[PDB]
């Protein structure tokens, strides 16, 4: 008598862990694997709902801490939730509000009651309990909500790692008890345990005993070695239920994305390169502020369908980066989001067509060259699931 | 080819033809652009705005410093900035950010873009226009005359006009480009008539009424109507630095056809939305004000722009408070839509003989 599953698998790679699926969410079905941009990153750069929809985005992130400051949960309530406030008709995923985008200067030590925020100049502190985190995310009305976890940096060692991992299990249970309407929002657990294989193993074994609709993989992408990164991802996907989604937080580099799809991950987010003038392309990135682009009249990528590449040249973007930087940053952000969405759409098409191994080889060849020039960790991660370059 | 339809109370209702051979309604406004784009808008978002003018205004001040790259590009500024389907009139100065005054001589005029002063003789001016290739361009002129200084403003501008005409006659590129004569003379009545009557002697495609910006005195309005009286009827009349709705109407009564649309951009940049009614029996609201934090109405009830049909005052207020550029996008869409709708109402009022009533409706809100 388990709860109804929100994901269905439409195809699987026979050698690797790559999966193509669908998430049946209240604001529409989402094809996986899927990259989820932060909605406020797009709107901060002047991207409209229509434009983001036009690029193919069907789920995007809201940042609970920022939304909890401005406009605040009560006002989002009166506005009919986050969907109504921002006039976004597709799916939204919000975090617990205790970690993401919260400055360490704003946090006091975690206790069993919850996260503690500091106010400026010796003012009084504010508590965020697991129960209050769920209530805030109920008011935001997002389609996927995240448990409150005790997050510690991936490069912290000592007893704190185990302590935070177990508190995350306890806060999971409290978030489940507080979430009274699983027919409306999907609560995801977050695997912790750092780089400690035993702790993460324990966290995986214990959290999958809770019947939540999905599981995220936390605690990684915080400065650890790549050797440890991919092994922790693969440890996690080896123990998370196959019939539920695997959401890897904080991974957005193209090579990392492709490898982690091959290890069995379904959903990804990551925070920004457009501010430096970089445009994402199949060979990496183009730094359009370089003088060599001043008279380069070709688009960023002739095969990119984004509005920037069908309208504008490198030369023109290069001139705007200098002369009207705000405008350039809009154009670059539109293309960079387009690139991420097109990468995952192309990844998904290869799994449905049963040609994911060849897609990875083409991707690596274009991105790096000969097998010898590809990152050693990626070669090893991919070889562990039967994809040789 | 400017063909009129009526002249009701000195107001010229008509359309300009043979532009391809596209058309432009008059009285009307030109789409305002900064450094090769409608501010905060794209091709996609601009396509939704209703009543977008047929011709877009570019400024030398924002493009002159890109001469080298544009000459290498060869295909003109419209193609370079990605909107080659559009018509472009290239003026000398930006109406919002004109730069320091006092650098005009009988030999050069200087403009400022993002970087440094770009000083332009006639040759350099025409060489830049050869790279821009606009459909219309303002001729180099001395508009800084604001007694003996007014006599010079006319003669320099006459001297610039004839040199530019000479160079255009022998430039294959600038053959399909239309020069606009520039009436100067400052506030001296004698020179205004001289600049008017003498600039009309030359075969320019239209006239720019320069130096009538406000701080718009009724003295200047008398000069204006006296100047337009010396100008032929079959040629378009542009004015610069006049965009606020009440001033627009005063100039239309005195024979002026085409206006810059920098006013809705200025409204946008201060976080404000145009709300003045322009159809039936305060002209803006400041969306930064706290009273809008919970206001879930659109900017303007009944407005058809994408902002009003799909977003609230509350949301735009929030976006301004967090400095998200989406605020500027949504305000620009509404403000351009509202302003172009205002010009649609002028042409409709002229057709129906009700411009006097529309003027009182506008002027009771400003
Ligand atoms: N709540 C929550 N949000 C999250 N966003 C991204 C991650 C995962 N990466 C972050 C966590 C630890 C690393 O040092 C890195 O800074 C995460 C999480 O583990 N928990
Ligand atoms: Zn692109
Ligand atoms: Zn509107």
């Amino acid at each position: 008598e388990s709860a109804p599953r929100i994901m269905r698998l439409v195809a699987e790679c026979s050698r690797s862990g790559a999966r193509a699926g669908e998430l049946r969410l209240p604001h529409g079905t989402v094809a996986t694997p899927v990259f989820m941009p932060v909605g406020t990153q797009a709107t901060m750069k002047g991207i409209t709902t229509e434009q983001l929809d036009s690029l193919g985005c069907r789920i995007c992130l809201g940042n609970t801490y920022h939304l909890g400051l401005r406009p605040g949960p009560e006002l989002i309530r009166k506005a009919q939730g986050l969907h109504g406030f921002m006039n976004w008709p597709h799916n939204l995923l919000t975090d617990s509000g205790g970690f993401q985008m919260v400055s360490l200067f704003s946090l006091s030590e975690v206790t069993e009651e919850g996260v503690h925020f500091r106010s400026p100049y010796d003012g009084e502190e504010t508590l965020l309990s697991p129960e209050r985190s769920v209530e805030i995310q109920n008011a935001l009305g997002s389609d996927i909500i995240m448990q409150l976890d005790h997050v510690v940096s991936s490069t912290v060692t000592g007893p704190l790692v185990e302590e935070a991992m177990h508190r995350s299990v306890r806060w999971l249970d409290r978030c489940i008890a507080a979430h009274k309407h699983p027919d409306k929002q999907n609560l995801f657990a977050i695997i912790q345990g750092g780089l400690n294989a035993d702790l993460r193993t324990t966290c995986l074994k214990e959290m999958t005993k809770r019947d939540v609709p999905g599981f995220a993989i936390g605690g990684l992408s915080g400065g650890e070695s790549k050797a440890q990164f991919w092994k922790m991802v693969a440890l996690s996907t080896s123990m998370l239920p196959k019939d539920k989604p695997r959401y890897l937080m904080g991974v957005g580099y193209a090579t990392d994305l492709v490898v982690c799809v091959a290890l069995g991950c379904d959903m990804f987010d990551c925070v920004r390169t457009a501010r430096f003038g970089s445009a994402l392309v199949p060979t990496g990135n183009l730094q359009l502020k370089k003088k060599q682009y001043a008279k380069d009249f070709s688009p960023i990528n002739p095969e990119c369908p984004c509005p920037t590449c069908q309208t504008h040249s490198r030369a023109f973007l290069h001139a705007l980066l200098h002369s009207d930087n705000t405008t350039a940053l809009h154009h670059l952000t539109v293309h960079n989001i387009a690139y991420q969405l097109q990468l995952l759409s192309a990844v998904r098409s290869s799994i449905l067509e049963q040609r994911f191994p060849d897609f990875v080889r083409n991707f690596m060849r274009t991105m790096y060259g000969d097998h010898s020039l590809c990152p050693a960790w990626a070669v090893e991660a991919l070889a562990s699931v039967g994809i040789m370059l | 080819k400017l063909s009129l339809i009526k002249v009701v109370n000195g107001c010229r209702l008509g359309k300009i033809q043979n532009l391809g051979d596209c058309t432009v309604d008059i009285p009307g406004c030109l789409l305002y652009t900064r450094t090769g784009s409608a501010p905060h808008l794209t091709h996609q978002t601009l396509r939704n705005i209703h009543g977008v003018p047929g011709i877009a205004q570019l400024t030398l001040s924002s493009l002159a410093e890109h001469h080298e790259v544009l000459a290498e590009y060869k295909k003109g500024v419209g193609s370079f900035i990605g909107m080659p389907e559009s018509l472009f009139y290239c003026s000398l100065h930006d109406p919002v950010t004109p730069g320091p005054a006092g650098y005009v001589t009988s030999k050069s005029v200087s403009v400022w873009g993002f970087g440094g002063r770009v000083e332009m003789t006639v040759s350099k001016f025409m060489a830049i226009q050869e790279a821009l290739q606009p459909d219309w361009f303002q001729c180099l002129s001395d508009g800084e005359a604001s007694i003996k200084r007014a006599r010079k403003s006319v003669d320099r501008s006459l001297l610039f006009l004839d040199s530019c005409l000479r160079l255009q006659e022998e430039s294959e590129v600038l053959q399909k480009s239309v020069i606009i004569g520039v009436i100067e003379g400052g506030d001296v009545m004698e020179e205004r008539l001289r600049s008017a009557r003498e600039t009309a002697k030359r075969p320019v495609g239209g006239f720019l009424l320069d130096g009538f910006q406000g701080d718009v005195t009724e003295t200047r309005l008398h000069l204006l109507s006296s100047v337009t009286a010396e100008l032929p009827e079959d040629k378009p009349r542009l004015i610069c630095g006049v965009s606020r709705p009440d001033e627009v109407l005063e100039c239309i009564e005195r024979g002026v056809d085409l206006f810059e649309s920098f006013f809705p951009y200025q409204v946008t940049e201060r976080g404000c939305a145009l709300t003045f009614t322009f159809d039936c029996q305060s002209f803006e609201i400041n969306l930064k004000e706290k009273k809008y934090q919970e206001d879930f109405d659109p900017l303007v009830r009944g407005c058809s722009c994408y902002c009003c049909k799909n977003h609230t005052r509350a949301y735009i207020h929030h976006l301004l408070m967090t400095n998200e550029l989406l605020a500027g996008v949504l305000l620009m869409m509404h403000n351009f839509e509202h302003y172009f709708g205002f010009f649609c109402s002028i042409r409709e009022a002229l057709k129906n003989d009700t411009l006097a009533q529309l003027k009182e409706l506008i002027c009771r809100q400003m």
